[PDB]
């Protein structure tokens, strides 16, 4: 970060692993990157709900200085169910959500 | 392998 | 087929779920293989290729070392709040070293940051530290007086550093050497046309769209190249193009793992 810059905002995105097919298993990913402090709430949601078993991988940082960390879940995508990274930072004024767009 | 014997600010 | 070796550390004065005390992090090409933290406190492996190549006295050192570290992060923290003459609260402070090998050429760092601002650096070809600001100077004089911090930080990027990468990308060869192909994807909506690349390594790609077999580079809208949880990569490129001109576009994708570029339609 720059002299006399505080903290940085999250850049988020939100992918699978593989294409998605409804009713094939996948992962969803939530890779988070460029925000400072490393203080973070990466919340993968299925219908606003919390997913079972997700997995946060360690932390690593750019030359700025600022981090990123992949976070994911086992899953098995549907044409109805809503899938969503909600990610709570101070360089937000709230928390954002960030749905997942299935282009099956 | 990390380096040995660091030393603080 | 260039090769780093990297070393993220992390210490912060009020850690937080998922942030603790003190962190290490090594990894190779950009992918994580060793692991400390100031509440397992132990190096762990992340990655099987180093289990299987290296000896118990490795694991051994490897802890001693960060465990010596967590206790001059935690006094870096302390010395830093003094010097910038802050009130308690939350802190961080981190270092990053490592190498590179390509082509025949090294090249090595270390720095230092404090709350995400640069710090201290290293200056390898001079053997001097350039200090960011008044603060980072007071280092400057500390380390350059001590006479061998610098000798020793040249020594070990220059040989101990480069040596062990050799040993790493010969251990993780199998996984650090091999091509996995890109599925593809295309969608539209309303017209945002997308291009999808799932599953590919290594991470170097280029996605172009095409409209007519012209490259539109201006228009192209590009994500960041990120990590899937296996190792390999996802990358997508967009464009915005009128519905009645859907049939002109093509997605070119550069990798690789492909001796000829793919090209995808909708």
């Amino acid at each position: 970060m720059e002299f006399g810059q505080a903290k940085a905002a999250p850049k988020v995105q939100v992918y699978s692993r593989h294409p998605a097919t409804a009713g094939t298993e996948n992962i969803l990913n939530c890779y988070v990157e460029g925000f400072h402090p490393p203080k973070i709430d990466i919340a993968l949601l299925k219908n606003g709900e919390p997913m079972k078993d997700v997995k946060y991988n360690d932390m690593s940082f750019g030359d700025d200085w600022t981090f990123q960390r992949l976070v994911y879940a086992p899953f098995t995508p549907t044409k109805s169910d809503v899938y969503t990274c909600r990610v709570d930072h101070e360089a937000f004024t709230e928390p954002q959500s960030f749905r997942w767009e299935p282009d099956f | 392998r990390l380096i040995q014997n660091s030393i603080t600010i | 087929e260039p090769h780093s070796l990297r070393y993220f550390y992390t210490a912060v004065s009020d850690p937080s779920p998922g942030v603790p005390q003190f962190v290490t992090v090594g990894s190779v090409d950009g992918e994580v293989f060793v692991r400390y933290d100031s509440e397992t406190r132990k190096m762990e492996p992340r990655v099987d290729w180093i289990v299987a190549n290296v000896d118990q006295q490795y694991w051994d050192r490897e802890t001693e070392t960060s465990r010596g570290n967590e206790q001059i992060f935690r006094v870096n923290l302390d010395t830093a709040r003094e010097r910038y003459n802050q009130s308690r609260g939350s802190h961080t402070w981190q270092c990053m070293h490592g190498c590179d090998l390509e082509d025949g050429s090294i090249r090595g760092f270390q720095q230092c940051g404090y709350d995400g601002k640069d710090f201290i650096a290293l200056d390898k070809d001079t053997l001097t530290y350039t200090a960011a600001d008044a603060a980072a100077q007071i280092t400057k004089r500390k380390w350059e007086q001590e006479g061998t911090v610098a000798e020793q930080w040249k020594n070990y990027l220059e040989n101990t550093c480069i040596e062990w990468l050799r040993k790493y990308v010969s251990y993780g060869k199998d996984v650090l050497e091999r091509r996995e192909r890109p599925k593809v994807r295309v969608s539209g909506m309303e017209l945002t046309l997308s291009c999808r690349a799932h599953g590919f390594y290594p991470p170097p790609i280029s996605i172009s769209w095409l409209k007519d077999g012209v490259v539109q580079e201006q228009e192209t809208k590009r994500g960041s190249t990120v990590p899937n949880s296996d190792g390999t990569y996802h990358a997508w490129a967009t464009i915005d193009v009128l519905p009645g001109n859907r049939d002109k576009y093509q997605c070119r994708v550069e990798h690789a793992s492909l001796p000829q570029p793919g090209l995808f339609s909708w």
